[PDB]
């Protein structure tokens, strides 16, 4: 539904990472990569 | 906790082992041996 609206202040983090660890980016994860490298905040609107 | 996940051999799933644990200091941060599933329900991994 998202081309109904309009957006603000679109931003779009890129980077790579290993597909043995897909699942450990989301809003309240934990491990090694999403504590040390990348972080999401718990009330996070976005897509991934 | 080494020996008891690195030995020689885990039993079976019908005929498991068990093991008695108490009257020490712990820590969940010694993750370091890569685990494809970790899960904690009912209290916070952190």
């Amino acid at each position: 539904k998202l081309n109904d609206l309009c957006f603000t202040n679109v931003y779009a983090d890129s980077f790579v990472i290993r597909g043995d660890e897909v699942r450990q980016i989301a809003p309240g994860q934990t491990g090694k990569i999403a504590d040390y490298n990348y972080k999401l905040p718990d009330d996070f609107t976005g897509c991934v | 906790f080494g020996e008891v996940f690195n030995a020689t051999r885990f039993a079976s799933v019908y005929a498991w082992n068990r093991k008695r644990i108490s009257n020490c200091v712990a820590d969940y941060s010694v993750n370091s041996t890569s685990f494809s599933t970790f899960k904690c329900y009912g209290v916070s991994p952190t």
